[PDB]
RNA sequence: AGUAGAAACAAGGGCCUUUU
């Protein structure tokens, strides 16, 4: 491919291939040419087929191959010698034994146009033969031999397949003598437009056109005004060493209240043994009624914060009365119907049936977007992220699928490295709302896939087992289920993605709660639990999801991979350095700065600092939003700069100051990045202790 | 090895086998000989020695 | 049948309506194509959440209706919902089906007889699993690895080839009835197709799935990847589980896929011609591409053309090169420059001549290019990068980890650069003798200094001394290297940079036809020379297996065994199509015409003459033995009629038949002298050479009508002649009409008569009277 | 090929009710069972189907005339019950190239009264002791074993 | 399990190429030879599944 | 109410669109 001759020399002999090229060079025609002249010239070459004359002599002689003026020479050289009449054209072949020129043709029209033509132009002056890549001919005498044909017929089908598998079977590059010139087919607006389209100093697309094919190249006024432009710009350049980086500046108000849909640290739940008979979401949340735990909550009118709590305590009744129905579903009444959105719908009304009375009678001004609001800096994230590094009194939250058999060390390193880190992080708290986020979130996706235009009951539980203490006591430790709360879903009529179905979240705690954080809930005293008795909290609020975020929290089982990558690179990288197996001892050994307490640095090995990091993905997945997003691509510029800093690499940058307003342009209500951007301030300064390029 | 008598599964254990086209053999007729062609095996195997 | 009736019913409705009978007359049939895609579009952007939701339902998938009720499949066994009676929108023949459905068919359901078929339809996934099974690991260690990027193969392919030579052979393996006409490439491979052919027939599958398979079977997965370590498909394949930045995890996989042996065979047959065709004067070029065309090997079981599979490799070595460029076929921008390797990045240039005195005065005109140039270069274990700028090494940068080649890669850039001052004034050493011309064929100076080099290893010294040296200055002591190879030194050559790493291999998807002279050495577009005769070693002698050399001067037999091969040849050359050859006499019985033939009556004379007649008889025997009923073995007839010539006598016939030269042929078993194979019936094999037997008639081996198309041939529509099928194609008569369907939408008119000219040769010769 | 259509060619407009001999040789037939066979081949006299992949001889139909076969080249192991019932007139037999590994497989082979010759070669039988003599003592009626009668009697050519 | 034939070579299922002995030629290394000539060995070509 | 963003949802059509 590439070429028309690669193309030709697929089927053809390059000999031939190299003729019509010098052929159209000589012409200088189009080289899309190549390949029926090409064709022509062959069929010349296999009509010779080295014949002989009864003078043991060749019999035809080509005269197609050669240029044109040698062959008018030889054309006439022969009409003398053999005393023969000069013909007005020239033609392809001659022969001897009847002393009279041939001319071939070949078309692939099924029709005698071109015979027609060519007995037109030449009458009956000498032989022509027309053949046809289907199987035909037309000629003006007797036929040639029984061999020419047979061999001639099948070449031309040979080629004929090969083209119409190419779609150049067509009049492009099999035209007739008349249809040989191809043009775009130029109307009458289209250079209208080409001629209004051209830029300023031209009106017409010829004038264009003759400045770009004789354009000449000036270097001197081309640097001149490149120093011109260069010099009414002046681009500021700023080695950052002089012009360091001030600190973020955070926006001021109210605190960044609790966002994600469940509780972590307040969540209190209870706890039994599970059987693998029983193991849906409809009969545990029975099951655990049963005992009358469950059905021992009774909370009372007075709340302690929130609002609506009338309709919450209705919904709890409800709830309750449906899970001794041994139906896991609601009613729709006055109550419900408030707290799922039900009828507020905005109702439409079309301008047709408009006019301006009933504008004035009702404001219908454009709608006023009321883009959130900021807040300050939230003191409650520290506690989650020290309470979700601790362990939980269990493991296997999480569920993961089995190891596959070994053959050879590498899998072996692997699926001890895999174990230890699994082992590890399975007993961490942030590893049981994992579990319990995926397998509400599965039940909750199915219910919405079976059963919207209905109120339904789901818990929030999830699965774990107990840990194994030694050979002594009770051996092989049981399994559990533990529930942490209730939740409510509300016609989830997903008609399309990113669409919204309002939930509604009752869980349990014992631990009282802040206006500052826990804003949104409206939280009950419920009454007493045991461990000795200790009274019972209930937080309520209201909330909503969709397709994706089910979907993605679903699949929570990234932070693995991201933290086990980090780790196994570290460990890599330095155990090849010196060329030994080190990696239980930088798992160990190696120290990762985790914290700062009483103004001084805290550290611990790597093995107990995978628990940040993978604390950072969840959040990571967890408060996942446009404005953590552009934080996390731009912050980037810091760390590289920081980088540089810390190789003496001499820095630089255009303007810093817009770099800082983008970052801080995108921090609004949303905990993470406040969270980052004040350590990563903190960052900065402690580095500044050890680097330059930041100010304070 | 060569063999024209394929393997059973118990005796030929340590053994890998093929089969490596045909063969022939001769046997008489009257004051004659003939020759009557057969398939062939080839039998494969590992194994030491010492002195 | 009754099908087939249903089928033409419902033809006949649809023609019934205007839009269907409209677009089923006009345009051509290749309009299905694109009817094909304006039906059944729709896609979704995450297939994983959809998945999710939709698997969530109580009957997500589609299903066959009919096919579940022929399989007695109820709609429940202990109460699990099976299927329901509905229609889908699309299909409106398919019904919803469940999950659970599926498994209650593998568990209990419609048992099949066979299904081994499936360990042909993926048997590169088969091979990758048992070359796998045959490998013994060894320990894993941990370091840094130098991983060079470059372009390789992953996927071991025997016979590779293109994809026009695939889409023919996808059809006579599967789809015979609606099969194109015969292309070349299936009348030289017919072994293969046979093969291909005897597995996938008689047999209930999918075909679609078979030649999907078939391509990847014929594929070389090409990448680009990083590598480290040996080339060899065996290994890119599992790459993944070898070896990383860091890792390693060793493991034997020498003795595994046999395939640079044939890569090295065929490059060494390469040079073997290119020295036979360098041995003329005047018409090396004809001589090579003779030898070539007279020329064949095997591969596995079968016999290939050389030519064939010199089109189909991607070997770049200044053999293969030679040869792919007599054939005109083109290939990649890479060049060679005796042992090394090259390729350009950047820059241009013309050539510009300069002249040198050899001893005290002797003008000798050298060549060298003008503006400044980048190339990549490639030595045993070893790469560079450098640059030129008129008859100057700019820079250059290495990334080896040898000092000898590093150190011959180096003096060998430095030729071709023309570096130095020996250039400017050659040695003493060297004299006109030396210059050039062992015969006549002058030698540039480049090649002069290059075997000079060769030679001696102080040669080597002396020319890297002609590089400028300094001494090391301070923090470049690391990227320095001395006169032996060293990292680094007090006092280091001129303009050098070494490290540790590979150099990038480039990459460029690009193809080029070049040409080549008298003298055998290349051109592409320009005054630069990609190959020679004078890059390549030598000579040296090897003993070629399973090849056919079948050229006179390429022959090592004697006057009595060639005489034998060239009467069994023009014995064969009888096997063609018209009355006076044998598949006619047979087809009339005339069992006794064959004996008088001319052909036999000139290979009498090697016949023993002391037993010549009872041979004869033997011979006679057997061929009215076979010819009387028709069942014959063409094999045979074509071995024992040379003995036929003679009177029949009496005496005691003992198994062999001899000629005078104490070598005989037996009938009915295969030897030295005259072997063959039901597997490939298209060949003979006489003292080694191989004999290519014409498909003009099938006897009882020969298979599926592959073995007429050679005595067939096209000719002017008649519509008065019949049509028929192409199993009924046997029953016609030498030298008649029929016509006849050729794959879709195509109807032509053959004959039974073959032309075995071809049109090279018409065309060589025709062109060549005309430069006249 | 085919056994179908080497049938149907061999068959030249001939019916199948009055030809004496058939040969099927260097065919193939799918599980390598008999495929265009009926009882409507009565004058039948002689058959021959060799090297044509076949493993069982169960769908053979009734043919009485028939006084002569040929399944070398095959792997046929176990079904000699279905000669007698279909072909109780037959008296020569040739097996050699097939699948035969004890005695128990050859008995029925005695209820072929009209049995003269029989041909067992290459098989795993005659890799046994006592072998021609066992097989004589149990097919008593039979003279000739694969060419050679008791005392190595060479039999004649036709 | 039963126990597996054990010896180096083979005794009953065994076989063997024959041809006539030259007293000049009695050496393995020039008899492996004379029998590779006639072309009986290169004739035994192992297919590749066992 | 709520979600989230710099606009959209908070069903839409004429009855339809359950197990770690």
């Amino acid at each position: 491919s590439k070429t028309f001759a690669e193309i030709a020399e697929a089927f053809l002999e390059p000999e031939a291939v190299r003729i019509a090229k010098e052929a159209v060079e000589e012409y200088g025609d189009h080289e899309r040419k190549i390949i029926q002249i090409g064709i022509h010239f062959q069929v010349c070459c296999m009509f010779c087929d080295e014949y002989l004359s009864t003078n043991g002599s060749d019999r035809f002689v080509l005269i197609e191959g050669r240029k044109r003026g040698t062959a008018v020479s030889l054309q006439n050289e022969l009409c003398k010698s053999y005393d023969l009449e000069p013909l007005p054209f020239l033609c392809d072949i001659f022969d001897r034994e009847e002393k009279q020129f041939v001319e071939i043709g070949i078309t692939r029209k099924a029709d005698d146009s071109y015979f027609q033509s060519k007995f037109g132009k030449l009458g009956n002056s000498c032989k022509i033969f027309v053949f046809s890549y289907d199987g035909r001919l037309d000629k003006n005498c007797e036929g040639p031999m029984e061999e020419q044909k047979l061999r001639i017929f099948s070449f031309l089908a040979t080629a004929a397949d090969f083209l119409r598998k190419e779609n150049m079977f067509n009049e492009i590059f099999l035209p007739d003598n008349e249809e040989t010139i191809i043009e775009m087919k130029k109307g009458k607006t289209f250079l209208e437009l080409r001629d209004e389209s051209v830029p300023l100093p031209f009106q017409t697309y010829e004038q264009m056109k003759d400045y770009c094919e004789k354009f000449k190249g000036n270097p001197r006024e081309l640097a001149s005004k490149v120093s011109q432009m260069q010099s009414n710009i002046k681009l500021p350049i700023k080695h950052y060493e002089q012009n360091k980086f001030r600190q973020i500046r955070l926006p001021k108000g109210p605190m960044a209240p609790y966002t994600h849909k469940f509780l972590m640290e307040e969540a209190w739940m209870f706890t039994k043994i599970s059987d693998p008979e029983r193991s849906r979401a409809g009969e545990i949340l029975i099951d655990f009624f049963k005992k009358g735990n469950l059905s021992a909550i009774r909370p009372k009118d007075k709340p302690l914060q929130g609002k609506y709590p009338i309709h919450y305590k209705n919904l709890w009744n409800q709830i309750k009365a449906a899970i001794a129905d041994r139906t896991m579903v609601i009613n729709e009444n006055d109550h419900s119907e408030f707290l799922g959105g039900i009828g507020r719908a905005s109702k439409k009304i079309p301008e047709i049936s408009l006019t301006q009375d009933v504008i004035t009678t009702e404001g219908l001004k454009q709608s006023e977007n009321k883009l959130p609001e900021p807040r300050s800096f939230p003191r409650w994230f520290n506690a989650e992220w020290m309470w979700a590094i601790k362990d939980s009194d269990l493991t296997g939250w999480v569920p993961m699928a089995e190891y596959p058999p070994a053959d050879n060390e590498l899998e072996d390193y692997a699926e001890h490295l895999n174990k230890t880190m699994e082992g590890v992080l399975q007993g961490t708290n942030c590893a049981r709302e994992m579990g319990k986020c995926i397998l509400t979130v599965g039940a909750l996706m199915t219910e919405c896939r079976l059963f919207p235009g209905k109120i339904k009951v789901v818990p929030i539980y999830a699965r774990s087992k107990e840990r194994k203490s030694m050979q002594e006591g009770l051996p092989v430790p049981s399994e559990m289920d533990c529930l942490f709360g209730i939740c409510v879903k509300s016609k989830s009529h997903l008609n399309k993605d990113d669409g919204m179905y309002t939930i509604i979240t009752f869980e349990f705690s014992i631990r009282e709660p802040n206006l500052e954080k826990h804003q949104k809930y409206t939280v009950f005293e419920a009454g007493h639990t045991t461990v000795r008795e200790v009274p019972l909290y209930l937080y309520c609020r209201t909330t909503a999801l969709s397709k994706i975020k089910n979907d993605w929290l679903s699949k929570a089982r990234r932070c693995f991979i991201t933290t086990m990558d980090t780790v196994e690179t570290i460990c890599l990288r330095e155990s090849a350095k010196a060329e030994e197996n080190l990696v239980e001892k930088t798992l160990n050994e190696k120290q990762m700065w985790i914290g700062k307490k009483n103004g001084e640095l805290i550290a611990q090995p790597l093995r107990e600092a995978l628990r940040v990091q993978l604390v950072q993905q969840f959040y990571f997945c967890i408060y996942n939003d446009s404005q953590l997003e552009g934080f996390c691509n731009e912050q980037k510029k810091i760390l590289m700069a920081l980088e540089g800093d810390k190789k003496n690499k001499s820095s630089f940058g255009f303007n810093p100051e817009g770099l800082l307003e983008k970052i801080e342009e995108c921090l609004i209500n949303n905990p993470m990045c406040l969270f980052m951007a004040q350590r990563l301030n903190e960052l900065v300064i402690e580095a500044s202790k050890r680097g330059a390029k930041f100010f304070k | 090895e060569f063999s024209i008598r394929e393997p059973n599964l118990e005796k030929h254990q340590k053994y890998t086998v093929f089969e490596a086209g045909h063969t022939t053999v001769r046997m008489k007729k009257g004051e004659s000989v003939i020759g009557r062609e057969v398939p062939l095996y080839l039998y494969c195997r590992t194994t030491a020695l010492s002195k | 049948m009754s099908l087939l009736l249903t089928i033409a019913k419902e033809y006949k409705r649809l023609c019934q309506d205007a839009k269907a009978a409209q677009m089923m007359t006009v345009g051509t049939v290749s309009n299905y194509t694109t009817f094909k895609k304006w039906t059944t579009s729709r896609k979704e952007k995450n297939p994983s959440l959809r998945m999710r939701w939709a698997m969530s339902s109580k009957f997500p998938i589609i299903a066959n209706k009919r096919m579940l009720e022929e399989a007695q499949i109820p709609k429940e066994h202990n109460n699990v919902a099976l299927w329901e009676d509905t229609e889908d929108v699309s299909k409106r023949d398919h019904v919803l089906a469940s999950a659970s459905c599926i498994n209650y068919w593998n568990f209990c359901g419609p048992c099949v007889n066979n299904s081994e078929v499936i360990k042909e339809v993926y048997k590169s996934r088969f091979g990758r699993l048992e070359r796998r099974k045959e490998i013994m690991w060894k320990e894993l260690r941990f370091t840094l690895v130098d991983r060079q990027r470059r372009r390789v193969d992953t996927q071991p392919v025997e016979q590779r080839l293109r994809t026009g030579e695939i889409k023919d052979l996808q059809m006579w393996t599967l789809f015979e009835d609606e099969a194109p006409l015969a292309s070349k490439f299936i009348l030289d491979n017919y072994g293969l197709v046979k093969e291909m052919r005897s597995k996938f027939a008689n047999k209930p599958l999918n075909k679609e799935v078979v030649a999907h398979m078939l391509e990847k079977q014929f594929n070389p997965e090409s990448r680009f990847l990083p590598v480290f370590g040996a080339i060899r498909p065996e290994r890119m394949e599992l790459i993944h589980a070898l070896g990383g930045e860091t890792w390693i995890q060793e493991a034997n996989t020498a003795g595994i896929s046999n395939v640079d042996q044939r890569k090295n065979d065929i490059r060494a047959v390469c040079r073997k011609v290119c020295l036979a065709a360098n041995a003329s004067i005047m018409n090396a070029k004809s001589k090579l591409v003779e030898y070539i065309k007279s020329t064949s090997m095997r591969i596995g079981e079968t016999e290939r053309k050389l030519e064939e599979l010199i089109l189909e490799t991607d070997d770049v070595s200044p053999e293969v090169t030679l040869c792919k460029s007599a054939l005109g076929g083109q290939l990649g921008k890479t060049l060679s420059f005796g042992p090394m390797l090259l390729k350009k990045i950047s820059g241009s240039g013309v050539k510009v001549k300069d002249t040198v005195y050899i001893q005290g005065v002797r003008a000798v005109q050298f060549e060298y290019w003008s503006e400044q140039e980048e190339f990549y270069g490639e030595y045993k274990s070893a790469t560079a990068l450098f640059s030129r700028k008129e008859r100057s090494l700019e820079w250059i940068t290495i990334g080896g980890g040898i000092n000898e080649d590093r150190k011959r890669l180096l003096a060998m850039c430095m030729i071709f650069c023309r570096d130095g001052d020996y250039f400017k004034d050659a040695p003493a050493t060297i004299t006109m003798a030396d210059l050039s011309t062992k015969l006549g064929r002058e030698i540039p100076y480049q090649y002069v200094m290059m075997n000079w080099i060769q030679k001696s290893e102080d040669n080597l010294e002396a020319l890297l001394y002609s590089r400028g040296i300094v001494e090391t200055n301070p923090g470049k002591m690391g990227s320095s290297m001395g006169i032996d190879g060293s990292k680094r030194a007090i006092k280091s050559l001129r303009a050098v940079t070494i490290q540790s790493g590979k150099i990038d291999m480039p990459e460029s998807k690009e193809k080029i036809h070049l040409e080549l002279s008298d003298n055998l050495e290349a051109f592409d577009s320009s005054g630069r020379i990609v190959a020679t005769i004078l890059d390549l070693p030598s000579d040296k002698k090897v003993t070629f297996q399973d090849v056919s050399f079948q050229h006179p001067d390429l022959a090592v037999l004697r006057d009595e065994k060639t005489a034998i091969t060239k009467g069994y040849e023009a014995l064969i050359k009888r096997l063609g199509t018209g009355d006076n050859d044998i598949p006619s006499l047979i087809a009339k019985k005339d069992y006794l015409s064959l004996y008088n033939l001319p052909e036999v009556k000139l290979m009498a004379p090697l016949i023993r003459p002391n037993r010549k007649g009872v041979y004869s008889r033997v011979a006679r025997k057997l061929v009215s033995t076979q010819v009387t009923t028709g069942h014959y073995s063409l094999h045979e007839l074509i071995k024992v009629l040379p003995f036929t010539y003679f009177a029949p006598k009496q005496g005691m016939f003992e198994g062999r038949l001899f000629f005078s030269n104490d070598s005989f042929v037996e009938p009915g078993v295969n030897n030295n002298v005259f072997s063959w194979s039901k597997a490939d019936s298209s060949k003979i094999y006489c003292h080694g050479i191989a004999i290519r037997v014409p498909l003009v008639v099938g006897d009882e081996h020969m298979d599926t009508s592959l073995a007429l198309l050679e005595g067939f041939s096209v000719c002017e529509n008649d519509p008065r002649a019949p049509m028929v099928t192409r199993q009924d194609l046997i029953d016609v008569g030498f030298g008649q009409k029929v016509r006849l369907f050729v794959g879709q939408g195509s109807v032509r008119t053959f004959k039974r008569t073959a032309s075995q000219r071809a049109a090279s040769s018409d065309v060589n010769k025709n062109v060549k009277k005309i430069k006249m | 090929m085919d056994m179908k259509k080497r049938i149907h060619l061999e068959l030249r407009n001939r019916t199948p009710s009055d030809v004496k001999e058939l040969v099927l040789d260097n065919c193939r037939s799918y599980e390598g069972k008999i495929e265009g066979l009926t009882d409507e081949f009565e004058e039948l006299e002689f058959l021959s189907t060799i090297n044509v992949g076949l493993a069982s001889v169960a769908n053979l139909p009734k043919l009485n005339k028939l006084k002569k076969l040929e399944l070398s080249d095959n792997r046929v192991s176990g079904g000699l019950e279905v000669l007698a019932e279909k072909c109780p007139n037959l008296t020569h037999l040739n097996l050699s190239g097939n699948k035969i590994k004890d005695l128990g497989t050859i008995e029925p082979l005695k209820k072929l009264e009209n049995l003269k010759s029989l041909d067992l070669f290459n098989c795993e039988v005659t890799n046994l002791n006592d072998y021609r003599e066992n097989v004589f003592k149990l097919l008593p009626q039979l003279t000739y074993l694969d060419g050679y009668d008791r005392d190595d009697k060479e039999a004649p050519d036709s």
